[PDB]
């Protein structure tokens, strides 16, 4: 099967500016006539993709001139000259010369902006959720920039791993920031035993700290 | 105008089978060869079936090929696939697309029917407020939340104030806790809008045929 190994995975750039993106191919993709069937796609997370490029080098019906497709035999490149805010999104290579035909796993194109501190707000377990006997703490870490960010959790002084997970948002169109929830999952009995519990983001040190105590 | 629309998908225990059709409208669907393509929770895209216009040619990938099977009623304009033996592999967004036997592979996309292989159960979500109480203490913004948890399966919508309340809104994506989904969205108004005005969270799941509102109130 033809691999389609896609490069760099995550691509900031400042809007205005060029990005490149690449694809390369495990083997031959060209067909018997001589043409290469090798397109790209774009996707935007409320869409389905959509065709860009076609053979290697073509714009499809109505893509702007500031797209460009490149490549000979196993090396292929996607230029965008001047990314533009409807640009972003995540571009997927495809071959379709060779059964079955495969896609690269995706170039997701972001946007630069300046550094943004988190804003963290951490919430206790709710009255309803301790009946059920369940207890979760809540930190979210709000439009912050870049993308990187650690959540460390503390109880009654010292750290806790157990029991936490991470979600994080897709770029904000708005604003170019990210933004992170945390959720610490105790028992109620776990949670009824201990007083302080703290969130703590860093990189960023040092730490933007939330806490409170039962 | 040249439009896909997918139905069929849904939920089915392992082992299982589903069928999923593709309604084709605006072209002349006989003239065009059609693909079912499926993108996967972690977002990889894999091309999973081929049919040509007259059905006289049909191909897989060796992942798929004894499970699906690819067929097409030109006189009704639908392309389906049918699943069988499904696996937890299975699980994903299938698209149909379009390409043109008479160049421009997939140059039209539907918008996806989602299939989930899982013995998980349908279950409806609990919803919790998250409010401040004393910690600080206080400032120009306050930042309340709903707490989503343990519903299956995904999606679930979360609006506040019924949709009237929109910007500075985070509603984050689910995450797989104990064979169930969990969320968080957050929303952020001046603290002289809250408490004085109501702050509710409209939580929807559409599989369990519920909706939970939860206003939030200070501790």
């Amino acid at each position: 099967d033809v691999l389609m190994t896609q490069s760099p995975l995550s691509l900031p750039v400042s809007l205005g500016d060029q990005a490149s993106i690449s694809c390369r191919c495990s083997q031959s993709i060209v067909k018997s006539n001589g043409h290469t069937y090798l397109e790209w796609y774009l996707q935007k997370p409320g869409k389905s993709p959509k065709l860009l490029i076609y053979k290697v080098s073509n714009r499809f019906s109505g893509v702007p001139d500031r797209f460009s497709g490149s490549g000979s035999g196993t090396d292929f490149t996607l230029r965008i000259s001047r990314v533009e805010a409807e640009d972003l999104g995540v571009y997927y290579c495809f071959q379709g010369s060779h059964i079955p035909w495969t896609f690269g796993g995706g170039t997701k194109l972001e946007s630069k902006r300046a550094d943004a501190a988190p804003t963290v707000s951490i919430f206790p377990p709710s009255s309803e959720q301790l009946t059920s006997g369940g207890a979760s703490v809540v930190c979210f870490l709000n439009n912050f920039y870049p993308k990187d960010i650690n959540v460390k959790w503390k109880i009654d002084g010292s750290e806790r791993q157990n029991g936490v997970l991470n979600s994080w948002t897709d770029q904000d169109s708005k604003d170019s920031t990210y933004s992170m929830s945390s959720t610490l999952t105790l028992t109620k009995d776990e949670y009824e035993r201990h007083n302080s519990y703290t969130c703590e983001a860093t990189h960023k040190t040092s730490p933007i700290v939330k806490s409170f105590n039962r | 105008d040249v439009k896909l629309v997918e139905s069929g998908g849904g939920l089915v225990k392992p082992g299982g089978s589903l069928r999923l059709s593709c309604a084709a409208s605006g072209f002349t669907f006989r003239n065009y060869g059609m693909s079912w393509v499926r993108q996967t929770p972690e977002k990889r895209l894999e091309w999973v079936a081929a049919i040509s216009g007259n059905s006289l040619y049909t191909s897989y990938p060796d992942s798929v090929k004894g499970r699906f099977t690819i067929s097409r009623d030109n006189a009704k304009n639908n392309l389906y696939l049918q699943m069988s033996s499904l696996r937890s592999e299975d699980t994903a967004l299938y698209f149909c697309a379009r390409h043109d036997d008479y160049p421009y592979f997939f140059d039209v996309w539907g918008a996806g029917t989602t299939v989930t292989a899982s013995s998980a159960k349908t279950t409806p979500p609990s919803v919790y407020p998250l409010a401040p109480g004393s910690a600080a203490q206080t400032n120009s913004m306050v930042t309340l939340g709903c707490l989503v948890k343990g519903y299956f399966p995904e999606p679930v919508t979360v609006t506040w104030n019924s949709g009237s309340l929109s910007s500075g809104v985070h509603t984050f994506p689910a995450v797989l806790q104990s064979d169930l989904y969990t969320l968080s969205s957050s929303v952020t108004v001046p603290s002289s809008t809250w408490p004085s005005e109501t702050v509710t969270c409209n939580v929807a799941h559409p599989a369990s045929s519920t909706k939970v509102d939860k206003k939030i109130v200070p501790r």
